[PDB]
RNA sequence: AUAUACCGCCAUCUUCAGCAAACCCUGAUGAAGGCUACAAAGUAAGCGCAAGUACCCACGUAAAGACGUUAGGUCAAGGUGUAGCCC
């Protein structure tokens, strides 16, 4: 008959069937449109209709009904497949994501700029990645387990302006939205000596994680925990050693590190503080002295104890690595560039 | 507009006080405004140790040596505030003085809030006046403690929204994240009318030298 | 826009430290004159400890 | 619940114009009838060859203006005279529009034995009265 | 006959820009921890294997003591030594080749 | 054949008023939490209620009545997914 059809959306609807008992809670087909390829006027009669399917003016005169030959219009069916079955296989294949820290792992992944700010603000400086993704669940009696989805996203413009936020969502799009757009109101400004590396080593306890960051000349990459290595390409850190132990929980790893970053000394406010230049001592420049600081102020006169043994706390890893007893087969191991 | 944008608003930079805020006090009419009057010993904050000239009778003394300064400051950074054509609120949750210092806003041609500050005030203004609201440029405590002694929202939220806050802190308040503290005392209402006189004349005269400097150019 | 890590530095540092970063465009109003006439204290959070040993609050009693 | 004739609201993001935003308990009250014959008054006969025509009418107009119509019609009889009045978007060449005027205009001319005549008025997109 | 001047075309600007030819390389390993060997060659053969090495992958890349400006960025500019071959995921056939033309 | 694939049209709590995206804040940025009116971090578009409308009022009756609940009913209104019959 003709008057049971229907349209092509409520057909769509009901045989894909995205509501139901089933797809209520979960107790494969997918939509297809059928009119991006096909032109009006076209029919398997292969007729030419002047000015709907061919042009109206052939010639500067106007075109009268034709229609096409028995091998044209095959040629033309045979035309509406290729382009069918290009346009099938474009859809089927894709540009492969870049993969994280694991295949399957969300952590590493690129998650784009952030959203421009109303007022005129845009973040495309900024490069958004994601650190944790986990599935959190409640009890509640109304819905039994309730599930949501817990993100850690850390951005950063590359040039020491870096921050991280949580994000709660039902869907882990909004939940990556959430963050990312969060993250950006919340950035640290991390003060880089010489625009690569820390400004000495850092030493922290952030509840049960310790942190032990070691100043690195240039080239020598970023030997650190995979979080730390994507925190510090999102800072502008190129080179810097790190040792994470005890916890090695993702949040309190990442609000340590930007703690521990946010609060190291420059060589310039050293050099106020102490009213002494700062002055370094390269190996490879030889006995030349350079003065990375002078104080602003006054410089001060007294010649500073000669302390004979500094009352540093030593890390006994760092002496057993400095002594040759450190034997593990883990340390120095070759690996990808970072 | 360079040679207009520089002579009018970096030239009062170039003076140790431009509006002559100097002369509108001295730690004699302090002193007689019971500005010095502080809480009980045991009130004291601990971060308000430093502005407490000492404790007479357990009762807490705010040095009005301190407090001189701290208001010059204060009163010099409205003033300059209010020539820029900046945007201030006064906050205050002490309902004893708020017509008052409602009334002195609305003489001076500035904002006032001294009611329930709902939550999100300056952290979601943007969701709850406007995308394009602007936030105020600086905000201005005559009482940073709310009813119940706990530090106004508004000071944190401030903070966060990086908005300079001028505050009256008395003894028991917390001048950690205030911009520009003046030790004071906060509740008697000779020392609260007189906060409200001198934040009023202060931002009179910015306002006025502004017009002035604006006329004087446009002479030029 | 401005960082909102209140308890990190101050409004004046976090300022100054974005505005040299890149991330916030123009200086705000108030930025100059913090320069110009800045505070005696910089008004970086700090969480306020109570005195557990032999140290007590100077506040002198006055005689 | 009832399930006829109305959008279920889900994310806030739905667009829906005028006529699918209100239930059919507002037709007389915020949509009027998009059909307007005399068929259906008191004493009036022919009423559910009105019917059929109007249905095969939509069904016609949608098929023939695929991916084109903005809104439903709105069919307007005046004694043997049947208007056709079409929200359409700018989508189509106006040359497209003018020849599927012309070829359904007579054709239903032809088939209904009445001189149809159809009545475009082009939007850039669909109107949106909310989002549900 | 000329390994420079494709350094010096565009195609090659295009295709890796200002990075390293090896910038976009990763190795598909087991584990967090890479074998400490690369493999001992992408052509196996004339045959060319999954995932060839940067090198390996360009066939325009040619490993030769005068294409200077292809051997510096498989040295380090701050000390001088050349990356081994996990660094840049080079294969071990490429990586010799490679230390000879530097050498 | 399958309402345990669905559209479509509905039952039911509903003779209910809650459902809520999007933000903001708190917990050291942990699973979470966000109540004080002499107010102390919440705001909320939207949906529903309400309102408006029909009938004889402003009352009443209708109509309306979200999100969810019963893998609730209907493949026999019709359409359709899957599977099957084609002397
Ligand atoms: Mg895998
Ligand atoms: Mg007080
Ligand atoms: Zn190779």
């Amino acid at each position: 008959s003709f008057f049971t059809k229907l349209t092509a959306d409520e057909l769509w609807k009901g045989a894909l069937a995205e509501t139901g008992a089933g797809a209520k809670k979960g107790r494969k087909k997918k939509r297809k449109d059928l009119n991006r390829g096909q032109i009006i006027g076209e029919g398997r009669y292969g007729f030419l209709w002047p000015g709907l399917n061919v042009p109206l003016m052939k010639n500067g005169a106007v075109q009268t009904i034709a229609q096409r030959s028995k091998e044209e219009q095959e040629k033309v069916e045979a035309d509406m497949i290729q382009q069918r079955e290009e346009w099938d296989r474009k859809k089927k294949m894709k540009v492969k994501r870049e993969r994280g820290w694991s295949g399957n792992s969300w952590g590493g992944i690129s998650l784009g700029p952030p959203d421009p700010g109303p007022c005129g603000e845009t973040y495309e400086d900024f490069d958004t990645r994601i650190l944790e993704v986990r599935n959190v669940f409640t009890m509640t009696a109304k819905e039994g387990r309730k599930k949501s989805i817990r993100v850690l996203v850390a951005v950063g413009n590359g040039k020491g302006a870096a921050g991280f936020s949580i994000g709660k969502a039902t869907d882990r799009m909004d939940a990556f939205r959430k963050a990312k757009n969060r993250a950006v109101h919340h950035l640290h400004y991390i003060e880089r000596y010489e625009d690569h590396t820390i400004f000495h080593d850092i030493s922290l306890r952030f509840k049960r994680t310790h942190i032990k960051m070691k100043k690195q000349p240039k080239g020598y990459g970023l030997r650190c925990h995979r979080a730390i290595i994507t925190i510090c390409r999102l800072i502008g850190i190129k080179d810097m050693y790190a040792k994470v132990s005890g916890s090695i929980n993702m949040l309190s790893l990442t609000q340590g590190l930007f703690r521990g970053l946010s609060r190291q000394e420059t060589h310039q406010q050293l050099a106020d503080k102490k009213g002494l230049h700062v002055v370094e001592i390269r190996e490879e420049c030889g006995p030349l002295p350079i003065v990375v600081a002078s104080p602003r102020g006054p410089l001060r006169k007294d010649p500073e104890p000669e302390d004979e043994v500094p009352d540093v706390k030593l890390d006994w890893e760092d002496v057993k690595t400095a002594q040759g007893m450190k034997r593990s087969v883990w340390s120095n191991l070759k690996r990808a560039a970072t | 507009s360079t040679d207009f944008n520089d002579k009018i608003l970096n030239e009062p930079l170039k003076h140790s006080d431009f509006f002559n805020v100097k002369e509108l006090f001295s730690v004699r009419s302090l002193f007689d405004a019971r500005v010095h009057l502080g809480h009980k010993a045991g009130c004291r904050h601990r971060f308000m140790e430093p502005y407490i000239f000492g404790s007479r009778l357990d009762h807490d003394i705010i040095d009005l040596e301190q407090t001189a300064t701290h208001l010059q400051l204060a009163l010099n950074f409205t003033a300059h505030m209010a020539y820029r054509k900046g945007i201030i609120l006064f906050i205050s949750r002490n309902r004893q003085f708020s017509y008052l210092i409602e009334n002195m806003a609305r003489d001076c041609g500035e904002y006032a809030h001294t009611r329930y500050f709902r939550g999100g005030m300056l952290t979601n203004a943007r969701l709850l006046f406007g995308p394009t609201v602007r936030l105020p440029d600086l905000i201005i405590f005559l009482h940073t403690l709310n009813n119940i002694f706990e530090p106004h929202v508004a000071v944190r939220d401030a903070a966060k929204m990086n908005i300079p806050t001028v505050g009256i802190v008395d003894t028991n308040c917390n001048p950690c994240l205030i911009t520009y503290p003046v030790p004071g005392n906060d509740d008697s209402p000779l020392a609260v009318h007189l906060y409200c006189r001198l934040f009023q004349t202060a931002i009179t005269r910015a306002k006025e030298k502004r017009q002035q400097v604006e006329a004087l150019y446009r002479l030029q | 826009a401005g960082s909102r890590l209140e308890t990190v530095g101050s409004i004046f540092s976090r300022t100054r430290d974005l505005v040299r970063a890149g991330v916030l465009k123009e200086k705000p109003l108030w930025f100059d004159v913090y320069d110009a006439f800045p505070p005696l204290r910089e008004p970086v959070f700090q969480r306020p400890r109570v005195r557990y040993g032999k140290a007590k609050a100077p506040i002198q009693d006055i005689w | 619940k009832n399930r006829a004739a109305r959008v279920r609201v889900s994310k806030g993001d739905k667009p829906v114009t005028y006529e699918e935003a209100h239930a059919p308990h507002y037709i007389a009250h915020r949509k009027g009838w998009l059909s307007l014959h005399t068929g259906n008054l008191d004493g009036e006969d022919h009423a559910a060859e009105r019917t059929v025509e109007d249905v095969f009418l939509r069904k016609f107009m949608w098929g023939t203006f695929p991916g084109c119509l903005a809104d439903q019609l709105v069919l307007k009889r005046r004694g043997n005279q049947l208007e056709i009045c079409a929200v359409v978007l700018r989508q189509l060449s106006p040359h497209k529009y003018y020849f599927l005027v012309g070829y359904s205009e007579t054709l239903l001319s032809y088939f209904y034995k009445c001189p149809v005549r159809l009545h475009l008025q082009t939007v850039p997109s669909k109107v949106v009265y909310k989002y549900l | 006959d000329e390994p420079w001047k494709y350094l010096e075309s565009e195609e090659y600007q295009e295709r890796y820009g200002s990075r390293p030819v090896w910038a976009d390389y990763r190795r598909n390993h087991k584990g967090g921890v890479p074998p400490q060997r690369t493999r001992k060659t992408c052509i196996r053969r004339n045959k060319v294997v999954g995932n060839p090495c940067p090198i390996c992958r360009d066939h325009k890349l040619h490993v030769d003591f005068r294409n200077v400006k292809l051997l510096e960025q498989f040295v380090c500019a701050h000390t001088g030594i050349i990356f081994y071959a996990p660094y840049t995921g080079v294969c071990v056939k490429q990586h010799k080749r490679l230390t000879q033309a530097i050498q």
